[PDB]
């Protein structure tokens, strides 16, 4: 791709998310989602193979279905309220349709069925954009309509996302599908606390984006898409094994790491509202995510899988890849728990 | 056949190249200084001065005081005809009871 | 005597299409 | 406690900036200096605990555990420098940094005034232990054993997180000093039943409880020597420390919730001891003996009498020293024969007489010989469980037969009889090994002269 | 200094000890104010403990 | 020389070093200026001078 | 939760009443921890490009420390401001609704009867 | 780096520096075809940069001090031991061939990097399009296994697709008899052990597979051994070639910018050379890999990134 065209298209992706974030009219919300999808399709088709065309087709169909259900929810809001302010919806049918549309745009279960395919079909950088930047706009719309979101619907979506994103990654060897099922489970964690305290939703979103961006940046810096090629990293760059070790232990929510920070706070906001069974079963189901993280740490850092002979040539070259913010994101995804009361800046 | 692998190395004997080895290191000066550090800062410092410290603790959890204080109280109330210990720990005048 | 490190049979268990 | 936290943290630049021949000696020296300073925790009072700050305090329960924790790091460095002599220098420094980080988590585990900081350090102790087992263990099964050690602990402890935050919302605080004075009676209900289970099962896994103990004869066997020392000497005692802190909040429901678990321990210490009669793996024999000894600490906490808590903390300190010495002795044979099979190398008193004297003293303290603090804790738990029910002495006394029987059979198989003919690499005992045995055993025998410092908050 | 590394742990002790004493002055709310130990200040004395 | 090819990080990028130290010094002096202005504004608003 | 409080003056990082609050000291332990995070970021940046970890790029390490201290100072100001707003709204709501917050009679333990449960 | 997206934005187009002389010419032939002078002769008639044929130590020549490393650090394979025992148990045959394919891939990356950064054409000797002709000639002689052929085809399928073919392929028609005559006149005691069926398989995969598939994507010039002695005839034939085939026609600034970004990142060039296919001829176990890697770190000038080595005299490291 032409770099000027790449910059204009990425600024258009950002502009779509911004127009979702800053606008007060539902038509501009729908316009921002349309602009975001329309600009992110070439980022997914960056390399021009049949897998990226399949992934972009599946992404287009699911996001287009979600955009049409979003506009039907908007139009029903116009029926029952005569106005267009981006606030609570004035009909439970419009609330259900908009919650379904945003659960499709986030790829929460049982609308998760596009996330592990599309992430596998696209490169690692566009997978990073899909799993970090494409969450910000629908979570903003969910942030603004939470007076009207049905409790049972969003909690069913949350627990179904956590359980399906737990069991999905247990069978995987591809790193992009592992990050995608990790995405599904984390979106379940983010929407389980949305109606109780949306500040912890914003906390979980920020800590998730930091940890996901760390893992995709490590996968790009080592050019690794499978488990078995990530297992050659100790013979190529032994620092990256320590980095994926601490970041995968952090994404599992093991204390004293930063990814223990959201889910603990989530439990801390779900027991104040007298829900005990629900954060308990959520935290027990998070052990599945921890299990396939531990599988990756056994394959990469804590053991040494056998390498090949041609690795000796790759010893004679240093990584010239721009590892943008990788030490910063590594620190901010592991050593951040003593700064846990910083979350009040998100209030 | 199987892959390109280093063969199993032998287990080393620290007494062959150094018959005065203390087991710490294969460099003999490093080995003897490791021995002296372990024996001085472990036995001469922590064990001897630590047992001296534990032996001379200033009335650890004030048991001795509690003997001597008890030796006050009995001596106060052997004389006054008071019983040596009341069965009520707290004064019954300052206890309200739930009536029935 | 030395530490067990994973062989080819251990490594190929992580190299299928599914685990 | 910041006079102990900052030197433990300064052990990190002490071990990463040392010369390559110096990284064991400097860490051993300064960890011994920290362990010498650890005796200033003995400023304990008959009425009040030693309350340092809003975050840190220490009563007479945490103080022997802290002195044992700060004492075990030099002994782990001595134990683990021979088999990691051929190791890469940076991985050797990472090993020492994992042990330093584990000690750093432990000393503010035992001094956490607030219970969720106790939980955070208590679960932070997983990560260095897991990394040590799964990275510097010897055999293949260390990965599976690390999985069992991780997912029994977390499956027990993530209910404990919800339970502690529930106490945080209900009482307003998880300060142990506040909860000494604001504790409410916990009435009989199903809500309080699963409250009790969520408070207790994480520590039941950590002790281990019989039936939940399956992580231990893998995680204590598939680990290196420093990992086995810290697991059997300190990390089994996080469960007893946590129970002695958390059964304050669980009254009066514990007085009938304890009845199954007491059975699981009173029968469990019969079974696991009996398992030690028929173990082929010496390291597994020491592991099942650890389960057998910690069953008494479970019973003594669950009957919650003063004599039981005194005997339970005495038995925890004594078992820490004894089981750490037994693992070090099993490693002293394993560095020579390269197999943990107990029937392999026999008659070792014919070849290693002073080391056989160390085996003899460790096995006599294992079988609770008076007046060792092993016997003091054993005997006080027996007294308190006799006051609990006069029949339990049978299950005590039969245990005190079998505890003798595996302690001497281990002595008879390894050290006595005719030696194995085909084994000819039995070197004389290095000065490091006998130094390690004496630094295990001489504190353990000196504590018989003054046992009141290891008898806990209600001496 | 030829042995600058052998002061990392003792100075880290003393500084830590220092901070412990520095924390005590922040917990001096009830100094000479408890019902057990309150008393009149002796001459040439401004606080009971430091 | 030692290397057969000139390394890109052989000689320091003096423009980048100058920008680094200039930005760092500017951030420190702006931080100390911000902190002194904030303690002055706090003492002004609470009448504690 | 406090979405209506910070909506009349939107997108203000530090409002004017935040200047009524005492700023974090430059010797704040939280700020020194964020400086330590910057130092660790400098060390990881030397490690991933295979530089000498403590020696190479002292200008770069110092800009890491400087940037984290600089960002974290404002983050701590906003943190202290939001907990101050939290307590201020709490206390004004307790003062504005005395029918919901009664002053409870603290009984002494001579009147308070608790059931005794014997350990035997 | 030096070149990136910003330099492409700020005006550095590669069709500006792409003259008529900017031709990538690969000279091919059997083991003693004598083409190596001819290649150099073309590079001294057209002003092209000559690249010699990559042996084991090509990557050693490009990196560090440019001197060859010991054989345990680079290659782990000997050409002379393949000449001695081709059916050897240690798997040296395909290990040597896979290391040679990686070395030729690094050489082809350097060739395209020079051609796209300077606009000077590059003469190569037996590029990656003509490496398989040895592999098949080993496999037809039973020197490797079919699993080695499948591994090579995997690595080739994911590596050679990323690049453009040469402009000109120069092949030298030499019979097996003249090859063995020049081997016996060469004097190498190991190279005289090459069988005649091996050379015949080399020439058969040359004339049967390589040139029939390269005549479509570039221009073949097939000389005999006596008319390859006259360089000026070959260069006069090159200067009157009407380039009408191959994907060098449809190369705008964008595609060649992407190719130049590829060939300047060497670990992405060498990415899929080490695909985790566990073949016993190339799989190095963990203890040997750890030992050889920790020894490679202790080589002089090899512990750090290149401008960060005190022991070879790098200055101002605290400001880099
Ligand atoms: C506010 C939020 C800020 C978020 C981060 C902003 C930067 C990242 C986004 C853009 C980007 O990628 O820039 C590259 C990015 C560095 O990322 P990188 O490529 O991984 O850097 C590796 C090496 O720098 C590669 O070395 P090099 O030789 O190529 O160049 C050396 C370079 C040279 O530097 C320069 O040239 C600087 C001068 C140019 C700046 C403009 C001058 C005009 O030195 C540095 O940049 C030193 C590192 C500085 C720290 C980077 C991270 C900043 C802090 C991030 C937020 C931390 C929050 C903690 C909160 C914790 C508690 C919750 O930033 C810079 O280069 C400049 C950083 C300036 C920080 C100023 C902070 C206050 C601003 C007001
Ligand atoms: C500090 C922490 C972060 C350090 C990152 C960089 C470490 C590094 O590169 O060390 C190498 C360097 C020595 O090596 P070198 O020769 O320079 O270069 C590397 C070699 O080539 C090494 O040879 P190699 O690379 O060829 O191969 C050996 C291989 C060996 O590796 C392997 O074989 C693979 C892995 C082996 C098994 C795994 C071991 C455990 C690793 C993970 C740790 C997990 C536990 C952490 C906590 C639990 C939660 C996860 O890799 C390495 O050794 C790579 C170097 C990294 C080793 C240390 C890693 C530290 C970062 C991770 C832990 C800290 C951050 C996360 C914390 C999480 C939450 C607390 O060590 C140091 O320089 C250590 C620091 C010493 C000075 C400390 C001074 C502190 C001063 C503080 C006050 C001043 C600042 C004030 C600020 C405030 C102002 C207001
Ligand atoms: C505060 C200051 C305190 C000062 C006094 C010290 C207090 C006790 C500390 C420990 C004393 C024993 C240490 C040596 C044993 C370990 C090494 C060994 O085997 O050496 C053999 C070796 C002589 O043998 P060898 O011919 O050269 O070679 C050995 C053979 O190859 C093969 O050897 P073997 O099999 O022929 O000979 C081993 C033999 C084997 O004999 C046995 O295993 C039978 C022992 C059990 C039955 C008899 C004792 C029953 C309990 C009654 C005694 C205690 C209460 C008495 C009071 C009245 C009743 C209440 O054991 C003995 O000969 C040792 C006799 C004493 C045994 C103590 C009980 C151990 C049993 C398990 C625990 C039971 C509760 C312990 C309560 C401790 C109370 C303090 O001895 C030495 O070289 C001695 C080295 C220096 C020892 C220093 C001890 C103190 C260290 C503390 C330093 C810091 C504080 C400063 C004080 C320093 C004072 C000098
Ligand atoms: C503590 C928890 C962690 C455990 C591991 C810690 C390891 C690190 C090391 C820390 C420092 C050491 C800690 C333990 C110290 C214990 C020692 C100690 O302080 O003792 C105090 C006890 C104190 O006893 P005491 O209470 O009567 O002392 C009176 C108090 N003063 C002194 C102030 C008046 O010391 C003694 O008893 C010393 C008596 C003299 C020496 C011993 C004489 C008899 C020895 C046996 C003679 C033979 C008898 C027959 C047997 C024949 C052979 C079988
Ligand atoms: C080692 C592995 C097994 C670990 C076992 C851990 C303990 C076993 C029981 C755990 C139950 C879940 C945590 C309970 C927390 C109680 C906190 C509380 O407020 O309780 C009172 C509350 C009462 O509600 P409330 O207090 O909000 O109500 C107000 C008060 N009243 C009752 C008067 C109206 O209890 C509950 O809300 C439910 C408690 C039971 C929850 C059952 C769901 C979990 C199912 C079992 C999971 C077992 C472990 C899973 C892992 C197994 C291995 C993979
Ligand atoms: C309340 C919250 C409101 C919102 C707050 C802000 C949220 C920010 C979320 C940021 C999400 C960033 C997504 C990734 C960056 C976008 C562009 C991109 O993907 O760049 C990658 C780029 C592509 O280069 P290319 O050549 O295509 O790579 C393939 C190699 N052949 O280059 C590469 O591939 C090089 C490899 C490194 C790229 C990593 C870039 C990471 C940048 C983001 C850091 C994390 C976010 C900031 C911190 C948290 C903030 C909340
Ligand atoms: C397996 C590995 C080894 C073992 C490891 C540990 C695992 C087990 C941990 C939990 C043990 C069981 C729970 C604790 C037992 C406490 C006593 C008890 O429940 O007694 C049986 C009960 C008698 O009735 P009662 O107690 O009065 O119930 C009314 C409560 N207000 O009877 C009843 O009420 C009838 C039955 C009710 C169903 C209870 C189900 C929940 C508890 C089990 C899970
Ligand atoms: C890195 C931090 C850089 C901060 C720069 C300033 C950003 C800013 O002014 O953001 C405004 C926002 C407060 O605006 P407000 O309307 O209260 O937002 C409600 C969100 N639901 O303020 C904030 O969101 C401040 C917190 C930003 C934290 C970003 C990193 C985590
Ligand atoms: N399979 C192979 N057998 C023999 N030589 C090979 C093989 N692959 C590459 N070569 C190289 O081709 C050269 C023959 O051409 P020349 O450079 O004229 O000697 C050898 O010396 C090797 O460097």
């Amino acid at each position: 791709m032409n770099p000027i065209i790449l910059i204009i298209i990425l600024m258009t992706v950002m502009l779509g998310t911004i127009i979702v974030m800053i606008s007060t009219h539902w038509l501009l919300i729908w316009i921002g989602f349309e602009m975001n999808m329309l600009a992110i399709i070439p980022i997914m088709m960056k390399k021009h193979n049949p897998r990226a065309t399949e992934a972009s087709t599946k992404y287009f169909l699911t996001q287009s279905t979600a955009s049409m259900l979003l506009m039907m929810a908007i139009i029903i809001n116009l029926m029952f309220s005569g106005q267009w302010t981006v606030m609570k919806l004035f009909n439970p049918m419009a609330s259900m349709l908009m919650t379904m549309a945003l659960a499709m745009k986030l790829g929460m279960a049982p609308f998760h069925f596009w996330v592990p395919e599309v992430t596998q079909g696209i490169p690692l950088s566009s997978g990073l954009i899909l799993l970090t930047w494409q969450k910000l706009a629908p979570m903003s719309v969910l942030y603004q309509i939470l007076p009207s979101i049905n409790l049972d619907l969003i909690l069913t979506l949350s627990i179904l996302s956590i359980t399906i994103g737990g069991w999905g990654g247990l069978n995987q060897t591809q790193l992009r599908k592992i990050m995608a099922y990790s995405s599904i489970a984390h979106m379940g964690w983010m929407t389980a606390v949305l109606l109780y305290n949306p500040t912890m939703t914003l906390l979980n979103l920020i800590i998730y984006i930091i940890m996901t961006s760390t893992m995709f940046t490590l996968f790009m810096a080592n050019s690794t898409t499978t488990t078995l090629s990530l297992s050659h990293t100790w013979n190529k760059a032994p620092i990256m094994t320590i980095l994926v070790l601490i970041t995968l232990l952090s994404m599992g929510g093991l204390p004293p790491l930063s990814g223990f920070m959201p889910k603990w706070m989530i439990i801390q906001e779900m027991t104040k509202n007298d829900s005990i069974i629900l954060p308990t079963l959520m935290a027990i189901t998070a052990l599945l995510n921890l299990y396939f993280y531990m599988r990756l740490t056994y394959s990469t850092a804590l053991t040494m899988f056998p390498s090949t002979n041609n690795m000796k040539m790759k010893w004679q070259f240093p990584t010239t890849k721009r590892m943008t913010l990788l030490p910063t994101m590594t620190v901010l995804s592991t050593m951040l728990l003593p700064l846990t009361p910083i979350l009040s800046i998100l209030e | 056949l199987r892959w390109q692998e280093d063969p199993e190395p032998e287990d080393e004997n620290l007494y062959e190249k150094n018959p005065d080895s203390h087991g710490y290191d294969k460099d003999p000066a490093v080995d003897v200084w490791n021995m002296r550090v372990v024996f001085f800062f472990g036995f001469s410092i922590v064990l001897v001065l630590g047992s001296t410290f534990v032996a001379y603790l200033p009335d650890y959890r004030m048991q001795e005081w509690a003997r001597r204080e008890a030796e006050r109280l009995v001596k106060y109330r052997e004389a006054h005809g008071l019983p040596l210990m009341e069965s009520n720990c707290f004064d019954p005048s300052k206890i309200q009871l739930p009536e029935d | 005597a030395r530490q067990w490190q994973p062989d080819v049979e251990w490594a190929e268990q992580y190299g299928g299409a599914v685990m | 406690m910041l006079k102990y936290i900052i030197p433990t943290m300064m052990l990190m630049p002490l071990t990463w900036l040392s010369k390559n021949s110096m990284i064991w000696i400097n860490t051993t020296l300064h960890s011994l200096l920290i362990s010498l300073t650890s005796l200033l925790l003995l400023n304990q009072f008959g009425d009040n605990s030693l309350n340092f700050s809003l975050t840190f305090f220490s009563d007479s329960l945490s103080t022997p555990l802290l002195i044992l924790t700060m004492w075990l790091l030099p002994l782990m460095l001595m134990a683990s420098q021979h088999h990691l002599s051929k190791e890469n220098l940076a991985r050797k420094k990472l090993f020492i940094s994992m042990l330093i980080l584990l000690q750093l988590f432990l000393i503010m585990t035992f001094t956490a005034t607030e219970l969720i900081f106790f939980y955070i350090m208590f679960e932070a102790t997983l990560v260095p232990t897991l990394i040590i087992i799964t990275r510097w263990g010897n055999q293949t099964e260390r990965l599976n054993a690390g999985l069992y050690f991780l997912f029994y602990t977390l499956a027990g402890s993530l209910p404990l997180l919800v339970a502690l935050i529930y106490i945080q919302n209900t009482m307003g605080s998880l300060n142990f000093l506040i909860l000494q004075y604001w504790v409410q009676p916990m009435p009989n209900s199903w809500s309080n039943t699963f409250m009790w289970l969520a408070c207790m099962m994480a520590f039941m896994v950590k002790m281990p409880l019989y039936g939940l103990h399956l992580w231990l004869p893998k995680a204590h066997v598939e680990a290196p020597i420093a990992g086995s020392m810290v697991l059997a000497a300190i990390l089994l005692k996080l469960g007893g420390y946590g129970m002695m802190r958390i059964t304050l909040l669980l009254n009066p429901i514990t007085d009938f919730m304890a009845y199954p678990f007491i059975m699981l321990s009173l029968w469990g210490m019969i079974m696991t001891s009996s398992i030690c009669l028929r173990q082929t793996d010496l390291k597994s024999l020491i592991a099942y003996s650890s389960v057998s000894h910690m069953a008494l600490v479970i019973v003594a906490i669950l009957i919650q009498t003063p004599w039981s808590y005194m005997g339970a903390t005495a038995l925890m300190i004594a078992h820490g020293l004894t089981s750490s010495m037994l693992f070090c002795l099993a490693n002293s044979n394993y560095e020579r024969v390269h197999s943990r099979t107990m029937i392999l190398a026999r008659g070792l008193q014919t070849l290693l007489p002073l080391m056989a004297a160390w085996w003899l003293l460790a096995s006599l303290t294992n079988l609770a010989l008076p007046p060792s603090i092993n016997l003091i804790g054993e005997l006080f738990v027996v007294m308190s469980t006799f006051s609990w029910s006069n029949i339990t002495i049978i299950l005590m006394g039969l245990n005190m037969v079998i505890t003798a029987l595996y302690s001497l059979y281990m002595l008879i198989t390894t050290q006595r009889g005719k030696h194995t003919h085909h084994i000819n690499n039995i070197l004389p005992s290095f000065t490091r090994e006998n130094a390690l045995m004496s630094l295990h055993m001489l504190p353990l025998l000196l504590l018989s002269l003054n046992p009141k410092i290891i008898l806990g908050p209600l001496y | 200094r030829d042995h600058w590394i052998h002061v990392l742990v003792p100075v880290g002790f003393v500084f830590g000890y220092y901070l412990d004493r520095k924390n005590d002055e922040k917990l001096a709310a009830f100094r000479n104010k408890s019902l057990l130990y309150k008393r009149e200040l002796k001459p040439q004395e401004e606080v009971t403990w430091k | 020389k030692f290397y057969i090819q000139e390394p890109p990080h052989g000689s320091p990028n003096w423009l980048k070093v100058g920008l680094t130290l200039g930005t760092s010094a500017f951030l420190w002096i702006y931080l100390i200026k911000q902190h002194n202005e904030d303690v002055l504004e706090y003492k002004r608003r609470n009448g504690l001078e | 939760m406090m979405t209506g409080r910070q909506a009349r003056a939107p997108l203000q990082f530090l409002p004017d009443e935040a200047r009524s609050l005492p700023p974090p000291k430059l010797t704040d332990p939280r700020l020194a921890y964020i400086g330590f995070l910057g130092y660790c970021s400098g060390l990881i940046d030397n490690a991933i490009r295979r530089r000498p970890v403590l020696s190479a790029g002292l200008h770069r390490q110092f800009l890491y420390i400087t940037s984290f201290v600089f960002v974290g100072y404002y983050l701590l100001k906003r943190q202290d401001y939001m907990y101050a707003v939290r307590d201020h709204d709490m206390f004004s709501y307790i003062k504005s609704h005395p029918e919901d917050f009664p002053e409870k009679d603290k009984k002494t333990y001579r009147e308070v009867f608790e059931e005794f449960h014997p350990v035997r | 780096l030096q070149y990136g997206p910003l330099a492409y934005i700020l005006g550095e187009k590669t069709t500006k520096k792409m003259t008529e002389n900017s031709k990538l010419i690969t000279v091919d032939g059997n083991i003693c075809s004598g083409k190596s002078k001819l290649a150099k002769e073309v590079a001294e008639k057209l002003g092209l940069k000559h690249f010699p044929e990559a042996g084991i130590h090509y990557a050693d020549s490009t990196t560090g001090d440019g001197k060859p490393l010991p054989v345990r650090f680079s290659g782990n394979c000997s050409l002379e031991k393949f000449y001695d025992d081709p059916k050897s148990n240690d798997g040296n045959s395909y290990r040597l061939q896979a290391w040679l394919y990686a070395s030729r891939l690094l050489q082809y990356a350097d060739a395209l990097e020079h051609l796209l950064s300077t606009g000077q054409g590059v003469v190569l000797e037996r590029s990656i399009y003509s490496d398989f002709v040895f592999l098949e000639a080993m496999y037809r002689q039973g020197f490797i296994r079919k699993q080695c052929v499948d591994h090579y085809n995997q690595v080739k399928k994911v590596t050679v697709c990323e690049y453009l073919p040469p402009h000109v392929v120069i092949y030298v028609d030499v019979p097996v008899s003249e090859v063995q005559s020049r081997i016996q006149k060469k004097g190498n005691p190991h190279e005289m052990k090459i069988t005649s069926a091996y050379l015949q398989d080399i020439e058969n995969v040359y004339k049967g597979t390589f040139l029939p598939e390269m005549s479509e994507k570039c221009e073949v010039l097939q000389y005999s051994a006596w008319e390859a002695e006259d360089a000026e005839k070959v260069v006069e034939d090159i200067q009157y070639l009407k380039y009408d085939k191959g994907p060098w026609l449809d190369q705008d600034d964008r595609k060649l910018h992407n190719l130049r970004m590829l060939v300047q990142d060497k670990l992405e060039v060498l990415n899929y050379t080490s695909i985790p296919v566990f073949l016993p001829e190339v799989t190095i176990g963990a203890h040997q890999s750890d030992r050889v890697f920790q020894e490679f770190t202790e080589l002089p000038g090899r512990k750090y990134r290149a401008g960060y080595n005190e022991d070879v005299g790098d200055k101002w490291i605290w400001l880099k």
